[PDB]
RNA sequence: AGCCAGAAACCAUGCUGAUUAAACAAUACUAUCUUUUUUGUUUGCUAAUGUAAAAGAGAAAUUAUAUAUGUACCGGUACAUAAAUAAUCCUAUCACCUUUUUCGUGAGCUGAGCUGUGAGCUAGGCAAUAGUUCUUUAACAACAAAAAAGAGCACAAACUGUAG
RNA sequence: CAUUUUUGGUAAGCAGAACUGGCGAUGAGGGAUGCUCCUAACGCUUGGAUAAGGUGCCUAAAUAUUCGCUCAUGAGAUCCCAUAAAAGGUGUUGGUUCAUAUGAACUAGCCCUGAAAAUGGAUGGCGCUAAAGCGGAUUACCGAUACCAAGCCAUAAAAAGAA
RNA sequence: AAUUUAAUUUCAAUAAAGCAAUCCCCUGAAAUUGUUUUCACUUUCUCCCCGCACUAAUGUGGGGAAAACUGGCUUUAUUUCU
């Protein structure tokens, strides 16, 4: 028979399974889509969280019961050394989904994105990238005309430069950022233009700009049901623990369905 | 002649009487014509009858004659009208067909095949009251009215249709339904 | 069953009629619609020089027999239209409210304004190659005319889907825009 | 594509005097399909010498057609 | 049966038929590239295949969804799981069968200069009559969101002007041909000459 | 299938198997009639160890006839040999097991001068 | 070019199937271009040969062979029932099967 | 028959997973390595074989289906062209060496001269011969030996704690 | 337990009988799947030709022929056997009766409405609309441990026998 | 792939003659079963008249005639022209 009493299901589905990410980096899965019109520019940028601190803002919003007053509210601050660009990608729709064409490289590139590539930079002898980096200008320009041609979609590869920050590590953090603009020729003259030089947050957001915030979330381990999923306990008398759900299904089907949740991790989780 | 087109059913002419007795001296004699798939399907249904209409069966009676009728002219049409009486699920009714065709035979072929596709009938729900050829000008129904049009022509317009021989599993380009 | 079914259509004065392949195109001084056929057995004939168009079918069904005359009203509607463009008066109504009726974008885009005291904009674009004119005349007239019949009605029948009141009754209240008298320019 | 101007009423008789009379099948013969049909008889019914012959016959022509070919530049 | 690779242009093919066909070639050993899948027609009205995808999508494993039917949107895909559920796929000469099939919508670059064969027995001019409604799977497709349709469209387009610029010039080099064919005819022994002109060649 | 060779045809090879022998270790694989209330087995179910009987039995003009032509005699004295002198071309000698190899080879020389085919023949040398 | 056939194209198809019974005396054969029990029924006194290969060698070669009849045209579509001296072994379903000239 | 607007519904978009696709691409750097020829693959080992498909496995227009396609003018117009379409077309056997003569390409020199290789014409006299069939050993790919020719990472350890 | 006959019970894969056949104790081929339905009852084999049933693919035989009917925004599809009715329908198809090439009235085929249930989901599945649907007819074919011919085995009887 | 003499209302040409015109082989519709009589039924690549290009139609809608080419019959020969 149906329960006696009805309320929404405790925890969403729409984050199931509930598995540890892949990568500490964050990912975007989708970029804004290419208006047309707009000029050439960035749509991303990478950071590094300080912390929270309060701010004291007076709200102009009329109609309100707060009105005219100022508000105290918190805030993050995330430092942003600025962001050096190194690759240029061109991608191609296909029905089987975007393919890469080629990817054209700067003339250098810093220490601190070579050590990204390996996994033991004090042990290595430090030989990657050289003999590429090297290839003539002409090589370069074949390239980058076989990207003008064809590519429709043309990502910046970018990192950053932790020696600019008070953090630990010293392999950078890599990311691609998509280019959305104007004509083909226009978002590869940009990025030409912009290639080995270093790129401020002034030169991708404004002033009072409404932003998406892309991060891994804080860990905990393994947690029990009720913190991983906010189960309300059972009475206190019960024989084998109290901390944990009191069903995990029904008789028929004669399998746990999959909906109930158990115990298990919690945090380090994707999140936009 | 083509085993594929060919049907089976045939006009058989039938007669018989009742066995003499001493109260039956010369008894009335009958005969009849009967559409059947063989002589003696034919015998089975003019005894069908004789039991139905006379007061008769098999065993107290004799067969006078029984001979073949075939048409006359196979070869040039005729407008066959047919009368039948059949059973439906609920009851029973009394109808009135027309039919182009080049044999009596022919004719009661195709009824058969109506009668199945319109209206359900089984072999043994259909019984033949009267079927004779009748003339142009008087023709009830309207698809056979438009047949007897003093220059009939028409284009084809039905999809090919050939041997097992070229009836293969894959072709050079897409055929084409047009025809010239 | 039946073997033949035709109809014969006469062609107006002023058209250039253009078939092929069941793909109809009308042209003429108001304007060129093309309109397809070729969902349809159907063996429309042409005849240019003497005018008039045959429209013949072999082997319909009462099916067809429907088809052959729609076909062939539906053309002469089209003939009518190059002609002579099709005008539909639509009368807008009100009780209490006065309806503003705003004609803009080179009378595309009629908006309509303060249908029953809303405070409220209901914009309805029009079907390309309509023209929505207001009336010289009698002030709650609109003007929907073209060269399509097809086109004016769905944008008369829009705008007149567009404006109609939700949840009281209709008996009673009468407010909005109708379909007063279908007419040519 | 064919037709004769026969009357609807024809028996065989009439028919076989008006069919040759007026040629009809010399027409049919004479068009593509029918010369197409009359080469396959032939084609399919062919012995084991004409078989070979006519590859002989098309090895030379090629032999022709190559070095004209090869003359032309 | 007997040839290596059957190319098959799936256009204005009749979805299960072309399937069934297909399948049983394929369990006869003949390899088969399916392309151009867009274009394969189900048979009726939309509504009513949408009606019934939107069914056998809605069908779902209770407990873990991960072990569910598989749905699939893709063209292509479909007539795989078709041609897929033809054949015995569970036993071992059942699984080659079904390994020996490969499908793609539009027509990839290996398959561009090999001939396009059709199944006549398949067409659907030729089974569906004509005032019977009928129905594009690429539409079919793009409603229930496989989202792929304007791509292949954009695709098949270039590839026609390919074509044309080819069939172009091979035009003209068989009229080549034929031209030095003609004028070296009368470079041949009467008696060979004479057989060849028998047989009209 | 049926096993041809010349004059003698077997029926069936593959010794009959006792039901059940293949997946339990204590069941003996020697044959053994199923009772069972039901079974497969003595029910006859389709593919499934299909049980001996008679009409299998080799034809009764070459019952016993090895693929020697001969009839096979076992021996195991020189005594035991006399009659067989007289039936060279139709039986033929085993040397019994047990015996012993100088024996053994006492009976092998009498047969080899008899005229008589010795089938296990190179036994214990 | 060297070495041309002398012998017509064919597919080996399954056993003598019925619906879930099977009989192994008896292969079923496609042959290159029949499609007819009359077709079909010009090749039935005719010689087959299944030539296969295996690893290393038996009799010194690669190749092993073995022989057939066909015996009687099967269906309406110009199948045909091959009856061998050992039975086919099933593994060469959808392989080459040789049916030659002779006699 | 043809259409249109229209819902917390449906599907995307979005967001999460993707050793759920035994999936996959690009790129950086690297380990005798690559090509041709020859012979072979008839202490656990220290030379080494496999084919679900060779016997001519021949065939790139493209679009309809109650019409198509070129071409020419400006989707319209005109004129051709396909209309049992693979029921077609293609494509193979003229060995040998020698005599005569014609035409293509690779290589050496600065549109030309020469040699090798491919194709043809002309003339010669020259080979095949296992006792009746028992697969017509002929394909593709893989390898090993032999000559000849060219050429650094990761894990651990210590450290970390954004992780556990 | 099934047909047919049948008594109780609202009915029941319910209770109780009658006749016969089964099943039980019985495989094999078909009915997708199944103790009872259909076919047919079984020594071991070789070849032949079928039954019951099928012949788009799964799946061996026909994408057979021939004339009809049928579109379904919850079609339909195989005895037992795996539900569907009363009542409607200006859906199409035939009829039949009336009236002055139409209006009336009836009728029965398919089809539609009536037609609501819980794990996901079942014409056996994929699928099918110029059917692979429904109703026929026509062929041809495929198809058993049954049938025919032949071999071999045992059993039973019979002939028949005391250099 | 065929085949013999039967039987069963089979036929069809051939090439010379003839016969009848809504005629004929037939088949319709009419005045304890025969039988006879009335008028009904063919073509057309023919002609004429109206509609004059009106058609789906290299023709046509309607209304009239014409003929025996075509069909049907009677004879006389003939059967590998078929």
């Amino acid at each position: 028979s149906h329960r006696k009493f009805e309320r929404p299901r405790h925890g969403s589905l729409g984050f199931l399974p509930r598995k540890r990410c892949k990568r500490l980096r964050g990912k975007i899965r989708s970029f804004p889509k290419d208006d047309k019109e707009k000029p050439p520019h960035f749509t991303a940028f990478m950071g590094y969280k300080a912390g929270m601190t309060h701010i004291v803002r007076e709200v102009d919003k009329p109609g309100s019961k707060l009105h005219k007053k100022e508000i105290v509210e918190a805030c993050t601050i995330i430092e942003c050394a600025p962001m050096v660009v190194v690759g240029i990608v061109g991608y191609r729709e296909t029905p089987k989904g975007l393919r890469i064409l080629s990817t054209v490289w700067a003339n250098h590139v810093s220490d601190e994105f070579r050590r990204r590539y390996y996994k033991n930079w004090y042990k290595s002898e430090k030989k990657a990238f050289t003999k590429s980096l090297n290839v003539p200008e002409a090589t370069k320009n074949c390239l980058l005309k076989r990207i003008e041609k064809y590519c429709t979609v043309l990502r910046a590869i970018c990192h950053t430069q932790p020696s600019k920050t008070p953090l630990r590590m010293k392999k950078a953090h890599i990311m691609e950022v998509q280019i959305n603009g104007g004509s083909m020729k226009e978002k590869l003259e940009f990025v030409k233009e912009m290639l080995e030089k270093n790129l401020p947050v002034s030169t991708v957001f404004n002033p009072n700009e409404m932003i998406d915030v892309i991060s891994v979330t804080k860990g905990h381990g393994t947690k029990g049901v009720v913190s991983r999923y906010g189960v309300k306990r059972l009475p206190r008398k019960t024989h084998r623990g109290l901390r944990k759900v009191a069903c995990i299904g029904a008789w028929h089907p004669a399998r746990v369905q999959f909906q109930i949740p158990r115990h298990g991790q919690k945090g380090y989780f994707h999140r936009t | 002649i083509d085993n594929s087109l060919n049907t089976n059913i045939h006009q058989y002419h039938i007669v018989g009487r009742a066995i003499p007795t001493a109260k039956d001296k010369n008894p009335n004699v009958y005969r009849m014509c009967i559409f059947a798939k063989n002589d003696t399907n034919a015998k089975s249904r003019f005894w069908y009858f004789m039991k139905k209409i006379n007061k008769l069966k098999k065993s107290n009676g004799e067969l006078l004659a029984c001979e073949q009728i075939k048409e006359r002219f196979p070869l040039r049409v005729k407008n066959y009208g047919v009368l039948l009486r059949y059973d439906s699920r609920t009851g029973t009714h009394n109808m009135y067909k027309e039919f182009r065709d080049t044999t009596k035979e022919g004719a009661i072929a195709q009824l058969y095949s109506e009668m199945a596709g319109r209206h359900r009938a089984r072999a043994s729900s259909i019984n033949i009251i009267r079927i004779s050829e009748i003339s142009s000008s008087l023709v009830r129904r309207p698809h056979i009215k438009q047949l007897l049009k003093r220059r009939l022509r028409f284009p084809a317009l039905h999809l090919p249709t050939l041997q097992k021989e070229y009836r293969k599993k894959f072709a050079s380009k897409r055929p084409s339904t047009y025809r010239m | 069953k039946t073997i033949v079914s035709t109809q014969k259509v006469l062609i107006p004065e002023g058209v250039k009629v253009a078939i092929n392949a069941r793909k109809v195109t009308v042209s003429g001084k108001y304007g060129t619609l093309r309109r397809s056929f070729r969902h349809l057995p159907i063996d429309i004939r042409l005849n240019k020089l003497k005018k008039y168009i045959k429209v013949v079918m072999w082997f319909g069904v009462p099916d067809s027999l429907a088809c052959i005359r729609t076909v062939c009203t539906h053309l002469k509607n089209m003939f009518t239209g190059v002609t002579k463009k099709f005008l539909y008066k639509m009368r807008l109504v009100h009780a209490h409210f006065p309806i503003n009726s705003n004609i803009v974008d080179n009378n595309t885009r009629i908006e309509i304004r303060n249908y029953l005291g809303e405070k409220s904009v209901r914009f309805v674009k029009a079907l390309p190659g309509v023209v929505i004119e207001k009336s010289p005349n009698v002030k709650d007239e609109i003007y929907v005319s073209g060269a399509d019949i097809e086109n004016v009605s769905l944008t008369a029948a829009l705008i007149h889907q567009s404006v109609l009141c939700r949840n009281k009754d209709i008996r009673k209240f009468l407010d909005g825009i109708y379909v007063s008298e279908v007419t040519t320019v | 594509k064919e037709r004769i101007k026969i009357n609807k009423n024809c028996k065989s008789g009439f028919l076989r005097k008006t069919v040759n009379s007026t040629k009809v099948l010399e027409e049919f013969n004479n068009s593509k399909l029918g010369k197409k049909m009359i080469i396959k008889k032939k084609r399919d019914e062919a012995t084991d010498f004409e078989r070979f012959q006519v590859y002989f016959a098309k090895r030379e022509l090629k032999k022709k057609m190559t070095t004209i070919k090869n003359k032309k530049n | 049966m007997y040839k290596k690779e059957y190319v098959i242009d799936c256009k204005g093919h009749l979805l299960g038929r072309l399937a069934s066909l297909i399948a049983k070639e394929l369990l006869n050993g003949q390899r088969i590239v399916a392309v151009r899948c867009e274009d394969i027609n189900i048979s009726g009205s939309l509504y009513r295949n949408k009606l019934k995808y939107q069914e056998f999508l809605r069908l779902r494993t209770n407990t873990n969804p991960k072990k569910g039917p598989l749905h699939l949107r893709e063209p292509s895909k479909i007539l795989w799981r078709c041609v897929r559920g033809m054949l015995p796929h569970k036993t071992y000469k059942g699984q080659l069968a079904l390994k020996k099939l490969k499908v793609c919508v539009g027509m990839p670059a290996p398959y561009d200069k090999k001939k396009k064969y059709v199944l006549p027995s398949a067409l659907r001019a030729f089974r569906l009559k004509k005032h019977r409604r009928y129905c594009r799977l690429g539409t079919l497709s793009s409603r229930v969101g496989w989202n792929y349709d304007t791509l292949v469209k954009k695709n098949e387009v270039l590839r026609k002007q390919v074509s044309k610029a080819y069939y172009k010039k091979k035009v003209n080099n068989l009229n080549e041909k034929k031209e030095i064919k003609t004028e070296a005819l009368n470079l041949i022994n009467p008696e060979q000459r004479q057989v060849l002109e028998n047989f009209g060649y | 299938a049926v096993k041809k060779v010349g004059k003698i045809i077997k029926k069936r090879t593959k010794k009959f198997t006792r039901f059940q022998s293949n997946r339990f270790m204590r069941v003996k694989p020697a044959w053994r009639k199923p009772r069972g209330i039901d079974c497969r087995v003595r029910r006859r179910y389709k593919g499934t160890n299909l049980m001996p009987s008679i009409g299998y039995g080799s034809n009764k003009k070459t019952k016993f006839l090895l693929p020697n032509n001969k009839y096979k005699y076992v021996v195991k004295n020189v005594k035991e040999m006399e009659p067989l002198i007289m039936n060279h071309t139709k039986y033929c000698v085993q040397i019994a097991h047990n015996v012993s190899s100088k024996k053994r080879k006492q009976i092998i020389e009498r047969a080899k001068q008899m005229n008589v085919s010795v089938i296990n023949a190179k036994a214990r040398l | 070019l060297q070495a041309v056939r002398l012998y017509e194209k064919g597919v080996i198809l399954g056993y003598k199937r019925s619906q879930r019974n099977q009989d192994p005396n008896f292969t079923l054969i496609s042959i290159k271009n029949v499609n007819t029990k009359k077709h079909a029924q010009f090749y039935v006194g005719k010689r087959v040969a299944y030539v296969y290969r295996t690893t290393k060698h038996h009799d010194g070669v690669k190749i092993k062979c073995i022989w057939g009849k066909v015996c009687r045209t099967h269906g309406n579509s110009g199948v045909i029932r091959a009856k061998f001296k050992t039975h086919i072994p099933p593994k060469a379903f959808g392989d080459r099967v040789r049916i030659l000239m002779y006699p």
